[PDB]
């Protein structure tokens, strides 16, 4: 009944379980993380049509009050988030499948696969600051072993790398709950920003206001927090990297979304000038990071950084077109960077090697992953009739609605620049005569990446169906005062 | 509504090619695309009927109708001149295509799957009434001419021209969609035909609106300075060039700049930066077309060249609506001679290159240096030739005559409203004068001379009829709107100048009895027959002033400066990405740290940090501060520890006397926990110490640097002054109460901190759990796994 919203967050959970008893028989592994994957994908679908249907969806953990237990809050934001972690969760376990080779999956691999989406099912639905750190570390955890696991020594040095960034910012989130805790007295959401729009008028709410976007974007890498990023993504395997720049980046971008529009309204004028200065350093950096490279994750890597850059952008402004622009920009480029990092995955596959200058010709033996990379990249630029044009729109348009011509004009270029990038990879890769690679037929991998490009094609005709889910989660966002009237009853 | 049926079926058309080319293998897959334009041809002959008595086509499909977008047509004289030439220079280019590629050779289904993409795109860009469907068209159109350039992917220098032509007009559509959105938000709506009754002058978006709109108008049709794209196009395959570089993409932003002329000619902004640009890329292109030495080089600045005309005419035809002296009215002559020459210079310059595709397959070059007497080998492309240069120099008997006396008749009676304006004419005589030298060059040196029976090919060089079938047909309507220029202009070229200069006649007949207007005894006439004289005079003089016009040449380019920016551009990004991105964690840590407390100072230095109140504070205890002095002696003692071991357990000391807080703060709990988990993480870290490798360890105390010294002591002073701030303001107390007034009367408990840990707040637990599972697990699949 009204357990449904726990469905995302307990039925990996179990899963995850259950996983621990048989690690030697494979097969059972597939099986059973397969089959949970796909009720996840049901579940997630029916509490987005339980949220559209009738209202904002809470849940009191035990059968305590609002204030003083957890409470689970499901809008329509949080289960879009969840029903697309669902469905790069299931494109990117077939790959695993495909992929991962035999002795690294007798060793947990499932199981930690599970943690991961454990932990960011649950930093999506939350109402407390507390429980999200707790959340935030479990996902942490399982992206630390999942980096990990093997034990070669590239992935031994960025997972040193990686920890010691993550465990600074953990311990930086604790201060920051210590300090709101000393200010307001509370830990739940809704009550504390009742409590702070009480109170707004304080400097201490715009210190750690600014505290949490050094966390949240120590999470999410912003400039200047974006410095571990490059090499901690160069380190892990395919499927495991897909789910790292499908998931892992985006939660701080919904982190620093939910903080900016829920608790810190009053003295908006410096903490969104901050964001906007903030957002155009992410952007500039990513776009030179992408034109710099000529080695494909890397110019991915940089993409997942200047698509963040876009989306604090749109976060930076308190306009509900802007934020509609967001999400739209959001959703859309969760699919697309895990879309990617499976391409390059199979191109590597392919080749041996990940230099672009290495090889050429790849169109004369491999035309459909040709074509579907050439349309994977034509959206992730924005062309009009693909995923990712509404979303950059939106945020053009509101930004020209509100006189920032020259940020407009940055937003454009950098559409420009990314285009040029993965259109490098495209040019030099598989057009050119033969040259660099050997005939070998690919197998089964393809799939669930033409899975997620017809997903993402289906995504772009049809925004008339997914817009007023995205059109509640903007009644939402810009009006909080629904959210705490839904949870403090 | 029948054209719903007719935007969207190049697309369908398109989706079937591969399914007939590899399912037909004997007949020739073009045939198949051949009625489709055809038949659109047909459809779009049906409403010169209704367009002649100024009724209009209108026709809506909605595609998100709450964010109000729909696919709009709207179908008028300019949109119906566009989608005729469209059309019919379409089927004759798929038929010469069937002609000229080959069967065996060639993939073709990749051919006309790009091209119909392309006519789709095109026919899409000219009906549309929505701004947002006119961009998505746009970028169509961008990227099928993208695929059409480098159409054979295993040449380089295809995939250079296919790069730089993308990024080119990319770029220019990005600042197309940035001015298209800043007019959206000027007017009210989204579709072309409402911002023309509502004023957009009165608004700050405006001028943005026009700049960006005008950048990227100005980028498609290859004017200055971004004509560098259209020379580096000619890799393409013939069919291709002409289509695509005679009638369809290069007026695509001519199209836009006359489409919008009825809301951004009420400025003097748009009129003089599209009158100005145009003469200057005129006059730069009619100079350099004399330089080359291969026939498309040649057509390509040509094209470039009659584009400048076309604009700049544009340009005058925007002065038309400021105001008229006492009903003379003349500018609007302009607008009739741009649209004029639009359609003139399609129809003759699709014939030339066909002609030059023809000689490339009849002798293997396409230099000028080596091809010489063909005219009494080639007699019929010859007089095709003839009459296409003829037509493009500006002479009596073809069309270039009306074109050129329009355009010097409309250039001399525009320099009487400023006198700086009296220089624009003469350097526009002077362009003319270039334009004749070339285009006599072309002619001089394709066919006469001589013939060379060493180097050449074939014994003999008969063309098939059927390549010749459609240069034909070309050069017949060049005859024919030569002879008779009446009707074509009274069916379909005055309805178009009623489109350009909307919302402008009170009058209607002086438009026609200058349109009925021929001949009579004009000053412009000498000036003509001037322009023949000394283009006589300066073509045989030719060999003469050859090297100081070639390095004149070489002394100003633009490719040059595009190739250096490039170079610049990635040489600049790289030496960025390798300097701060060294690889060392203690740079990044630098940074991360410098950031964290230069925000936070700033933000506390910011504000004025009022209401200091030290009433919440507790009394002190001397127990407290005798072991802040042993704690602040332990983390001193693992600062400045020379040895790594005095450091581990200087960190024990460390933990079993913040368990002796937890003691003296009244937390059992904590402290029976912080025991054990410090006795353990004590001996993991001694673990670790004495599996250190002999080799290079040397056991060196910590080194002094004045940096990390700084940033560590303002990182503790930050903290430690945000929590005395946050601590001593003001605050709502807590929600304790009901935890310590509820866990015997609502849960069975008596102790609290458990309560809180499995019962109120029971939640987080579960995954802390989850936490330590996943380490273990982990640590176990660390140390096991060694695939290497
Ligand atoms: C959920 C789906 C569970 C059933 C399918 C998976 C198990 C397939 C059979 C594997 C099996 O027999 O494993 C035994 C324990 O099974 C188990 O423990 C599997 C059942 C797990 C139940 C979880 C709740 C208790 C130990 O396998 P073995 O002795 O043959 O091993 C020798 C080399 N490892
Ligand atoms: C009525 C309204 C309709 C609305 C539709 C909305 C959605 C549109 C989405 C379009 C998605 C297109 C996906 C790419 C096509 C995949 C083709 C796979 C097979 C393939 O490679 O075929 C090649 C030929 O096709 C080709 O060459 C064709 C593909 C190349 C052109 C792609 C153009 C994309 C334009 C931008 C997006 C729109 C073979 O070629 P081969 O010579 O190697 O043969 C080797 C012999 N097996
Ligand atoms: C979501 C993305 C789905 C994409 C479409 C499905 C992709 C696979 C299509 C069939 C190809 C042949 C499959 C052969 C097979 O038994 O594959 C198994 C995986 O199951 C599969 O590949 C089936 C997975 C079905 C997932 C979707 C279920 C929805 C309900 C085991 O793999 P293997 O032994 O063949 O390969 C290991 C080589 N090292
Ligand atoms: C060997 C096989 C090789 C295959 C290779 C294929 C490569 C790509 C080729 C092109 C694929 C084209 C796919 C076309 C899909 C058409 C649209 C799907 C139908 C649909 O219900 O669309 C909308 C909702 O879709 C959605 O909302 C679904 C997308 C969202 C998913 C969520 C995650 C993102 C509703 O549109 P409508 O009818 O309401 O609107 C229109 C006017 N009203
Ligand atoms: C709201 C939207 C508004 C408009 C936005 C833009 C829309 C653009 C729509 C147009 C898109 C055009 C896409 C064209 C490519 C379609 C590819 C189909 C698959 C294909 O080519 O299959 C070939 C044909 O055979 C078969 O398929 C089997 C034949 C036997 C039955 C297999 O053959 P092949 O391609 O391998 O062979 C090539 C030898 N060189
Ligand atoms: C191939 C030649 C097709 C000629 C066009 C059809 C016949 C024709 O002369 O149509 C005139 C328009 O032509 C046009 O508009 C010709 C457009 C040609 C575009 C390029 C091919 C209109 O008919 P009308 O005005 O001549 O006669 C009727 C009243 N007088
Ligand atoms: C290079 C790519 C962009 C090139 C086009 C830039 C268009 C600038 C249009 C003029 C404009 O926006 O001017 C004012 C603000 O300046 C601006 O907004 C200057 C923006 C400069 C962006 C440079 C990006 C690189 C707005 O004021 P106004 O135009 O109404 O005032 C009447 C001034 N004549
Ligand atoms: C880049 C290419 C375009 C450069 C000009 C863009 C800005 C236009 C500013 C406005 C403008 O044209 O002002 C006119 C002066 O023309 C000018 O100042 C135009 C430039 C003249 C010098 C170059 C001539 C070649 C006003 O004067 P008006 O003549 O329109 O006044 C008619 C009163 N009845
Ligand atoms: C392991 C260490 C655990 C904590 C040990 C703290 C010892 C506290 C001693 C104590 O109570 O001192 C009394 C208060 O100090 C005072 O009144 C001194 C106040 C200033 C304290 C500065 C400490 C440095 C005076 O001592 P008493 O009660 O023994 O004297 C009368 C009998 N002769
Ligand atoms: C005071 C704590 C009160 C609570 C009681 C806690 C008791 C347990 C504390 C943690 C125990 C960890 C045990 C680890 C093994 C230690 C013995 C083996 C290692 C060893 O001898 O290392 C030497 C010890 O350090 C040295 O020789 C220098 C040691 C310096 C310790 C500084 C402590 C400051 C505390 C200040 C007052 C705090 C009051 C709190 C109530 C380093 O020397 P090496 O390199 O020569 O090794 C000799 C090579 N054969
Ligand atoms: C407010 C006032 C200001 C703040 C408080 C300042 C307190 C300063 C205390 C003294 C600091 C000592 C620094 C030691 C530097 C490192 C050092 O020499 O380490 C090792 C010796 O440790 C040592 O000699 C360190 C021993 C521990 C320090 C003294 C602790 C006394 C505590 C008294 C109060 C107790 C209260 C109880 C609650 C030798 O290093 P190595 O590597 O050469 O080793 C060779 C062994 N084979
Ligand atoms: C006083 C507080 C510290 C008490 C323990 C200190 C002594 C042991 C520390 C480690 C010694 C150095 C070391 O690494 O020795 C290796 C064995 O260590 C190991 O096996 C590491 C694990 C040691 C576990 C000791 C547990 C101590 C009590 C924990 C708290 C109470 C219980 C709570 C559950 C032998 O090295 P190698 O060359 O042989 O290579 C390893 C394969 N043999």
């Amino acid at each position: 009944m009204s357990n449904l919203l726990l469905l995302p967050i307990v039925i990996p959970l179990v899963t995850a379980i259950v996983l621990i008893f048989f690690p030697k028989h494979v097969f059972w592994q597939r099986v059973v993380s397969l089959a949970a994957t796909v009720g996840l994908v049901v579940a997630s679908g029916a509490l987005l049509h339980r949220v559209h249907t009738d209202g904002i969806q809470t849940l009191n953990v035990g059968n305590w009050p609002a204030p003083f237990g957890i409470t689970l809050v499901s809008d329509s934001l949080s289960a879009l988030l969840v029903l697309t972690t669902s469905i790069i969760a299931l494109a990117c376990l077939v790959y695993s499948f495909y992929a991962i080779g035999h002795k690294r999956e007798t060793f947990y691999y499932y199981s930690f696969f599970q943690f991961l989406i454990v932990g960011v099912n649950g930093a999506f639905t939350t109402g407390d600051l507390f429980n999200l750190f707790v959340f935030f570390e479990v996902m942490l955890m399982s992206s630390y072993v999942l980096l990990v696991l093997g034990g070669t020594k590239i992935q031994l040095r960025e997972t040193i790398k990686y920890t010691l960034v993550n465990v600074i910012s953990s311990a930086l989130f604790v201060v920051a709950v210590a300090y709101l805790y000393a200010v307001t007295g509370t830990l739940n959401m809704a009550h504390l920003a009742d409590r702070i729009n009480a109170l707004g008028s304080s400097p201490i709410l715009t210190v750690i206001a600014v505290l949490f976007i050094i966390v949240f974007g120590l999470k999410g890498a912003i400039f200047p927090l974006y410095f571990w990023l490059p090499g901690a993504y160069y380190a892990p395997p395919t499927p495991v990297l897909a789910l790292f720049g499908g998931l892992l980046t985006k939660v701080g971008v919904y982190s620093i979304l939910r903080t900016f529009t829920l608790l810190f309204t009053h003295d908006a004028a410096y903490t969104h000038t901050l964001l906007a200065w903030l957002a155009l350093g992410t952007i500039i950096i990513g776009v030179i990071g992408a034109v710099a490279y000529n080695d494909m994750r890397y110019i991915v890597i940089y993409n997942i950084i200047a698509a963040v850059g876009v989306m604090i952008f749109g976060i930076s402004i308190m306009t509900p077109e802007s934020v509609e622009g967001t999400i739209f920009y959001l959703l859309q480029d969760m699919v697309m960077k895990a879309m990617l990092f499976l391409f390059v995955g199979i191109i590597f596959s392919i080749t041996r090697s990940n230099d672009i200058r290495s090889f050429s010709g790849l169109i004369t033996s491999y035309p459909l992953l040709g074509w579907a990379f050439f349309i994977a990249a034509l959206s992730l630029a924005g062309i009009p009739p693909l995923s990712g044009f509404i979303g950059k729109l939106l945020i053009v348009k509101a930004s020209f609605d509100a006189q920032l011509i020259f940020e407009a004009i940055v937003i454009l270029l950098s559409s420009l620049l990314v285009l040029y990038s993965v259109m490098k990879i495209f040019m030099n890769g598989f057009w050119g005569e033969k040259k660099g690679f050997e005939q070998k037929q690919v197998d089964g991998r393809l799939f669930p990446v033409l899975f997620l490009l017809v997903l993402s094609v289906a995504y772009g005709i049809g925004i008339e169906f997914v817009r007023p889910f995205v059109l509640d989660a903007v009644n939402v966002l810009v009006d909080p005062s629904m959210y705490i009237e839904a949870v403090l009853k | 509504p029948t054209l719903h049926i007719a935007m969207f079926a190049p697309f369908l058309l398109a989706l079937l090619v591969p399914f007939f080319y590899k399912c037909i293998r004997s007949l020739h897959v073009g045939w198949f695309v051949f009625p489709l334009p055809i038949a659109l041809f047909v459809y779009f002959l049906s409403y010169i009927d209704d367009v002649r008595n100024d009724e209009v086509i209108r026709a809506t499909m909605p595609w998100i109708p709450s964010l109000r977008i729909s696919f709009d047509a709207y179908v008028d004289g300019l949109s119906l001149l566009f989608a005729l030439l469209i059309t019919g220079i379409g089927s004759l280019v798929v038929l010469y295509s069937i002609y000229y590629l080959q069967k065996g050779k060639e993939p073709l289904g990749n051919f006309y799957v790009y091209l119909l993409l392309f006519m789709g795109a095109m026919l899409g860009v000219v009906l549309s009434d929505h701004l947002i469907a006119l961009y998505m068209f746009w970028e169509l159109t961008s990227i099928s001419s993208f695929l059409l350039i480098a159409y054979w992917f295993k040449r380089d220098r295809s995939r250079y021209g296919a790069q730089k032509s993308m990024l080119i007009t990319m770029f220019g559509g990005l600042l197309m969609l940035g001015g298209f959105v800043a007019l959206a938000i000027a007017g009210g709506t989204y579709n072309i035909r409402e911002l023309v009754h509502t004023p957009l002058t009165e608004h700050p978006l405006f001028i943005p609106a026009l700049v960006l709109i005008l950048f990227g108008a100005f980028t498609k049709s290859a004017q200055f300075p971004f004509y560098i794209w259209l020379p580096d196009a000619m890799e393409a395959p013939t069919p291709v060039s002409a289509y695509l570089h005679s009638a369809t993409m290069v007026k695509a932003g001519i199209y836009v700049i006359a489409r919008l002329t009825p809301i951004f000619a009420v400025s003097s902004v748009w009129v003089w930066t599209v009158a100005l640009v145009g003469l200057v890329t005129l006059c730069w292109a009619s100079f350099l077309a004399s330089k080359q030495t291969d026939l498309k080089a040649i057509l390509a600045y040509s094209t470039v060249s009659q584009l400048g005309l076309i604009t700049s005419l544009l340009g005058i035809g925007g002065l038309s609506f400021h105001y008229d002296g006492m009903g003379e009215n003349v500018f609007m002559v302009a607008v009739l001679a741009a649209i004029f020459h639009l359609f003139n210079h399609a129809t003759f310059k699709g014939s030339l290159f066909m002609v030059v595709g023809i000689v490339d397959h009849e002798t293997g070059t396409r230099d000028i240096r080596r091809l010489g007497g063909l005219m009494t080998i080639m007699p019929i492309t010859f007089t095709i030739a003839l009459i296409g240069s003829l037509s493009m120099a500006g002479l009596p008997p073809f069309n270039g005559f009306l074109s050129k006396e329009m355009f010097f008749t409309a250039m001399l009676r525009a320099k009487d409203v400023a006198g700086w304006a009296v220089i624009l004419p003469v350097v526009a005589w002077v362009a003319s004068i270039f334009t004749f030298l070339y285009s006599a060059l072309l002619v001089s040196r394709t066919f006469f001379g001589t013939y060379k029976p060493h180097v050449l090919k074939k014994e003999a060089h008969e063309a098939p009829f059927g390549m010749l079938i459609a240069p034909i047909v070309l050069a017949s309507l060049v005859v024919f709107i030569g002879f008779v220029p009446n009707v074509l202009s009274d069916s379909v070229l005055a309805p178009a100048v009623y489109a350009v200069l909307y919302g402008l006649f009170a009058p209607n007949e002086a438009l026609d009895v200058h349109i009925s207007h021929w001949h009579g005894f004009t000053p412009e006439l000498f000036m003509t027959i001037g322009v023949l004289l000394f283009g006589l005079v300066l073509y045989r003089t030719f060999p003469k002033w050859k090297k100081i016009y070639y390095r004149l040449s070489e002394r100003m380019s633009l490719n040059f400066f595009y190739d250096q920016s490039f170079v610049w551009m990635e040489r600049g990004a790289r030496s960025f990405i390798s300097r701060v991105m060294n690889g060392s964690m203690r740079t990044y840590l630098m940074y991360i740290f410098t950031s964290l407390v230069a925000l936070l100072l700033f933000t506390i230095g910011w504000h004025e940090q009022w209401h200091i109140d030290l009433s919440r504070l507790a009394h002190v205890r001397v127990y407290e501060v005798v072991l802040a002095i042993g704690i602040l002696a332990a983390t001193v003692t693992t600062v400045i520890a020379k040895s790594r071991l005095t450091a581990i357990v200087s960190l024990g000391a460390v933990g079993y006397a913040v368990a002796l807080f937890f003691v003296l703060f009244r937390a059992p709990d904590l402290a029976l926990t912080q025991l054990v988990i410090e006795t353990i993480s004590v001996a993991l870290f001694l673990l670790c110490f004495y599996h250190l490798p002999k080799f290079t360890q040397k056991q060196e105390s910590v080194r002094f640097h004045l940096g990390n010294a700084l940033v560590s002591l303002a990182v503790g002073m930050t903290m430690s002054i945000i929590a005395f701030l946050a601590y001593a303001g003001k605050h709502f107390d807590s929600i304790s109460q009901y935890y310590v007034d509820n866990t015997y009367e609502k849960a069975a408990g008596k102790n609290m901190v458990n309560v809180i840990l499995v019962d109120f707040r029971g939640f987080d637990t579960l995954f802390e759990i989850c936490v330590l599972a996943i380490a273990a697990l982990g640590i176990y699949a660390m140390v096991k796994l060694r695939l290497a």
